[PDB]
RNA sequence: GAGUGAUUUGUCUGGUUUAUUCCGAUAACGAGCGAGACUCUAGCCUCUAAAUAGUUGGCGAAUCUUCGGGUUCGUUAACUUCUUAGAGGGAUAAGCGGUGUUUAGCCGCACGAGAUUGAGCGAUAACAGGUCUGUGAUGCCCUUAGAUGUCCGGGGCUGCACGCGUGCUACACUGGUGGAGUCAGCGGGUCCUAUGCCGAAAGGUAUCGGUAAACCGUUGAAAUUCUUCCAUGUCCGGGAUAGGGUAUUGUAAUUAUUGCCCUUAAACGAGGAAUGCCUAGUAAGUGUGAGUCAUCAGCUCACGUUGAUUACGUCCCUGCCCUUUGUA
């Protein structure tokens, strides 16, 4: 998480879940920043990825989603800004 | 060579009519007015000269070209092109006065003769047969 | 003929002309009923 | 004789990109060229239930993929196509020539 | 401007309600003036639109109910037609006229609720669609399972409607909901 | 100025002419087991009218004035809904041959040649003419 | 109780049709059949034989029904 | 297009004569309730009670060789393979215990 | 016996019932050189300026709390 | 409904306040300045912002 | 800030909104997610273009004609109205009246194609909800060759005194039967199959064209429209059950794959207690496409065609949200 904050994403959410404390599994969930969940624009800012470990007492899930910052050059994220954020021009 | 070309819609059907300086000709596909089915709805079609004059008819030649939907949406179709194609007719190559009190004779009496009604299907959503309506529910 | 688990022994006579062997030797036993348990109708499921 | 170039995509912009970087060139070259023939959007639809078990609601995922088709009609018997054609490139887009 | 008349044959300018109530919500001559009684139009964007639906019009869409015969409104307006014919054929004035008169008597002056019931009086709207719902309802029911088709037995329940005799299901109804309403009053 | 064409008429009595007509001259050859049949697997009984081949030659002259087609676009045409008994009612075509015979009598008598591009069958050169006769004869 | 509606005209029925029908102000298959105790499709027969003979007028004639007039 | 009241005697001889001998009036072998019978192989129409009599022979006959269909035919059940669990249900309701 | 009193909707309360099917209306009589006023039950949809046909016109429903 | 978002009615104040010559009483106008003034990512956005803008344009007059 | 503390306030008296949506008050200030915004979709209208789309002609042709015109093919120019799909505009409570706390908004009018089109996405915290039978996702346990691996041959998953759920077909003249006449859209194809010929049908046969806005295909669908017979009769409603014959798929059709022809022709006369879905191009009726598919749709996912009655409300029933209140 806080590799991902510094490396300038706007928002971080890693979960957790299988069997990590005793026999009954649970899940775990670390949030930073904010993260959007909703409509469109989540296909342009949010990348997600799901992944699996086999340890001893059976598998646990891995899921990572990153909201990516707001790149007019469009490099580190979207280059398109968010369709409520509105941006005023200094006079 | 006096001539405009109008179009009438109702859900999916489209009707273009071509309507040129003619002699009082009335033709859709081909066909006369007095032919077409169903058989009831031709006083649909008959309305536009019924209201308006056929003194103000006989100096043109009105084509129609009716494709898609069923036979009222067609019917509707063919009668809002045939005022639309009036009325562009009198405002291309008639007095502007004459044009409005076309438009006003046809809006007065319909609205849907000169304006399309918007109404399409809408769409069926899963788990139930239609739009709105669901399957029957069993709560035991 | 093999019914799926033995041999039903036939004769094959003239009047069998005509039809599969299968139709002769019956896959199934006929069904006969058993005073229905407890999941029959409503009132004794509970 | 008529040289067609079809362009096919799943998205739009890179389309219209190629398409007009297309038209740019031989309107730069002075051919006789014919515009951006827009063919009919090919919907492949495919609707699934959500679910990998047959427990709960029934509820569908309704997955859709589009298809683009672009024609230009061109009257080149010199070498200049083949330049058009190199210089204009663009991923997710696909062109091929055809000696009509 | 030529004069309008409901299927080339019957006169709506002569036509006249008599319940001044009801004037404002039977829709028959001026802008309710249509040749045809099938109209592709939208009457129930908001409340009260309904109300400017001429009455033949809805006569012919309050006919066509009974799934069997549900989205036939080419039928229900022949069916209508052959009954209006027969309608002057038999008595001799206005059969647009006779069908007012007939939703004019048919329609029940005060009802019952439950608010027991409590006695209450009908808005004009509701009276005229009761109407129109009655003269159907009776129409279907004595045309069904009968040789008498349905256009005749619309054309004598509208007669009778229009008359007031207590032979016409819909006066018979009327008659009894005002009866049940009076005693829980 | 009008009814110079079957377009203009009244396509049942178009027909009923067509077949009169067809009839009167004498030279269609009715096949043997014409009272025999029935004209698809969607009816139930065999014709009413026991001159049924005249008539369906006839409509199918009268649609050729129209639109080319072959035999199987016809059974399209001739076809419709077929009840499965319980099971919900379905669209099925018609029967074939009485379409085949019909239109090669019609051929016989010079009414139907072969599409220039030899895919179905249009109106002839004299069919064209005998139609629009026909329908000019209708007038009013 | 069943309708036993003869199929083809008595004598009696015959000459009612001939004398009484006619002068009918509302004149249908399905009147006439309830009134002569006939089938609709006799009566409807019979009435297009009073028809051809002129002695009613036709106001409707459609295939779901057929009325006729006192001429 | 008549009654058959109106029909005379001769008439009814006529057609039952048709109908009693169908291949000589040109009625052809496809038009036929009883083509290629398995037993005589003559190709008729049954008329009157002949339908029901040849019913019954074909019954006892499938019964006789023990064949499955007419197994099922003599012990009352659906011959033609439908599910029997919910349809074709004729009896009393019977109760748990 | 009271006779067919014809009844003008000056003003509407608001609904009414057990499922808010009735509506509660202030009525005038028409033909009434005291104009007088009252409050009725209606079923049906009823807006002003519409006339009912009270049989019976000396009942008055309680006005809404 | 036809109630605006915090989000319309802070541009709209951001606007008003930074702009308020350029903002007249005609919604064309301020449908125009705003498109030159403001990258907004949505065209009813945009008219939702000009309506409130007008609206509060209207009230300005009236008094602060 | 308040409490020792669990916890509270922020996250509200009030008004308003589909909305913790806003106005505003305020021991809180400043923020996030969710809502909204957003993406697709439906309108209605102006620039780009169109030998895979079309029109207006012009030019030949061949019919009719009441002689003035109508229909019809086969084609070289002008143009995009129609068709297609890019780019944009357009609608928002902005304008008028009333109302409201100089608000938020609400109601009506006007302008208008439109003054809430339908979907997708969708928070925190949870369930011992379903899925080990989707998975080279998987812990542990069991089994591992007289296998619980794999394959091969048969049978079963359909078996029938009975109870329940989703459905299809009907009970009929607002109809059924024989004619005649005509209007779709979503979308699919190496397999669609045109068109000839044969056959009563089913289907058979020679194969054009197409890997597609090019061919199937102007997708000639049904309901519906006009006529003929039938007329209240379980009958020309209904077509379950059953017999005989016969095409096609497939290695194979018995426990009938399905369809086709003749025959048999049952219950059902509008359905008790109960109970479901539904607010406009909707309900309902009506057929078509696709998924499954060697063959088999009465199922599901979509598409159009015909098209309404009723209401524009309430918290009475069933529930949901917020606040106060009581609780063993």
């Amino acid at each position: 998480l806080r590799f991902i904050m510094e490396s300038g994403a706007q928002g971080v959410e890693v979960i957790v879940s299988g069997k990590l404390r005793g026999q009954r599994a649970k899940a775990m969930k670390f949030v930073d920043g904010l993260m959007i969940h909703s409509g469109h624009p989540v296909n342009d800012y949010i990348q997600q990825a799901v992944r699996h470990v086999q340890l001893r007492q059976g598998v646990i899930g891995i899921k990572v989603k990153i909201m990516l910052p707001y790149d007019p050059r469009g490099q580190n994220g979207p280059r398109n800004a968010l369709p409520d954020h509105v941006q005023i021009v200094e006079p | 060579v006096q001539s405009v070309q109008t179009f009438g819609r109702k859900k999916t059907a489209t009707a273009v009519a071509h309507c040129k300086k003619g002699q009082g000709l009335i033709k859709v596909n081909g066909r006369p007015l007095e032919f077409l089915e169903p058989q009831i709805l031709r006083i649909k079609l008959q309305e536009p000269l019924l209201l308006v004059g056929k003194e103000r008819f006989q100096d043109v030649d009105i084509r129609i070209r009716v494709s898609g939907g069923g036979h009222v949406a067609q019917i509707y179709a063919v009668r809002q092109a045939l005022a639309k194609a009036l009325v562009a007719y009198y405002h291309k190559y008639v007095d502007e006065q004459s044009k409005r009190e076309l438009k006003n004779i046809f809006a007065a009496y319909d609205k849907s003769l000169l304006v399309a009604d918007p109404r399409r299907r809408e769409s069926k959503k899963f788990g139930g047969p239609g739009a709105r309506a669901r399957y029957q529910k069993s709560y035991r | 003929i093999y019914n799926g688990k033995v041999f039903n022994q036939t004769e094959i006579k003239p009047e069998m002309i005509g039809f599969y062997l299968g139709e002769f030797a019956i896959s199934y036993k006929p069904v006969k009923h058993g005073r229905p348990g407890i999941g029959a109708t409503h009132s004794s499921r509970f | 004789h008529r040289i067609r170039l079809t362009l096919t995509s799943q998205n739009v912009k890179p389309l219209e990109k190629v398409c007009a970087q297309l038209i740019d060139g031989a309107k730069n070259e002075h051919l006789i060229v014919k515009g951006p023939i827009r063919m009919p959007t090919k919907v492949l639809r495919i609707t699934t239930r959500k679910t990998p078990c047959g427990e709960g609601s029934k509820t569908w995922d309704r997955f859709q993929m589009r298809i683009h088709k672009r024609l230009i009609n061109l009257h080149a018997p010199a070498e200049v196509l083949r330049q058009i054609t190199s210089i204009s490139i663009e991923p997710g887009v696909d062109i091929e020539v055809t000696r009509a | 401007a030529p004069e309008v008349a409901l299927f080339g044959k019957w006169s709506l300018q002569s036509v006249n309600v008599s319940d001044i109530s009801l004037v404002d919500y039977i829709p028959v001559k001026e802008k309710s003036a249509k040749y045809l009684p099938h109209s592709a139009g939208r009457f129930q964007v908001r409340r009260f639109r309904k109300a400017a639906c001429p009455i033949v019009e809805r006569l012919a869409n309050s006919l066509m109910m009974h799934g069997r015969n549900n989205g036939k409104k080419l039928m229900t307006v022949r069916i209508v037609k052959h009954a209006f014919e027969i309608i002057y054929l038999l008595t001799g004035e206005n059969p647009v006229q006779v069908l007012v008169n007939a939703v004019i008597n048919s329609g029940p002056r005060e009802d019952s609720t439950r608010i027991r019931r409590q006695a209450v009086d009908v808005a004009p709207l509701r009276r005229v669609n009761q109407a129109i719902w009655l003269l159907c309802t009776g129409a279907r029911e004595a045309a069904f399972r009968n040789v008498k088709t349905i256009a005749e037995c619309l054309a004598d329940e509208l007669i009778n409607a229009a008359k007031g005799s207590s032979n016409s299901y819909a006066i018979k109804k009327k008659d009894e909901l005002e009866r049940v309403a009076k005693s829980n009053r | 100025t009008r009814a110079t064409s079957i377009k203009d008429v009244d396509q049942h009595e178009a027909t009923k002419s067509i077949a009169h007509f067809l009839k009167k001259s004498g030279k269609v050859k009715v096949p043997e087991w014409s009272d025999l049949v029935k004209l698809g697997v969607n009816k139930e009984l065999a014709p009413v009218d026991p001159d049924w081949f005249y008539t369906r030659a006839a409509s199918l002259a009268r649609h050729l004035y129209f639109r080319p087609a072959g035999i199987g676009a016809f059974k399209k045409v001739y076809g419709g809904n077929k009840r499965r008994g319980v099971a919900p009612n379905h669209f099925q075509t018609s029967a074939g041959n009485c379409l085949r015979k019909a239109v090669q009598q019609l051929e016989k008598i010079k009414w139907v040649e072969k599409h220039p591009d030899g895919k179905g069958r249009i109106l002839s050169k004299q069919g064209r003419k005998d139609l629009d006769r026909i329908a000019t004869s209708l007038r009013s | 109780d069943k309708l036993n509606n003869m199929v083809l005209f008595d004598q009696a029925t015959y000459d009612k049709l001939y004398k009484e029908v006619i002068t009918y102000k509302l004149i249908t298959p399905s009147v006439v059949s309830e009134r002569l105790k006939v089938r609709a499709s006799l009566a409807k027969a019979g009435l297009k034989e009073l028809q051809a003979k002129g002695l009613v007028k036709c106001v409707v004639h459609h295939h779901g029904q057929v009325v006729y007039t006192r001429a | 297009n008549k009654r058959a009241g109106e029909l005379t005697e001769e008439d009814f001889d006529k057609i039952v004569t048709i109908m009693q001998n169908p291949s000589q009036y040109k009625i052809p072998n496809w038009f036929l309730n009883r083509q290629k019978d398995i037993k005589d192989g003559k190709t008729g129409q049954l008329l009157s009670t002949a339908v029901d009599n040849k019913l019954r022979e074909d019954l006892e006959r499938m019964k006789k060789i023990r064949l499955h269909r007419g197994l099922r035919h003599y012990w009352g059940l659906r011959v033609r393979g439908q599910h029997t669990k919910t349809t074709g249900r004729k009896g009393r309701t019977v109760g748990v215990s | 016996m009271d006779k067919l009193t014809l009844a003008r909707v000056t003003k509407v309360i608001g609904r009414t019932g057990s499922q808010g099917q009735c509506t509660q209306v202030r009525v005038e009589f028409i033909n009434d050189q005291n104009n007088r006023s009252i409050i009725r039950n209606v079923k049906g949809p009823v807006r002003e300026g519409d006339i009912l046909t009270l049989l019976e016109s000396e009942r008055e429903a309680r006005r809404l709390r | 409904s036809r109630v605006r978002t915090k989000t319309v009615k802070k541009a709209s104040r951001v606007l008003i306040e930074k702009y308020y010559t350029r903002m007249t009483n005609d919604f064309h106008n301020n449908k125009r300045v705003c498109d030159e003034v403001a990258i907004i990512g949505s065209k009813p956005l945009r008219n939702k912002i000009a309506g409130y803008i007008t609206h509060l344009m209207r009230r300005i007059e009236r008094g602060p």
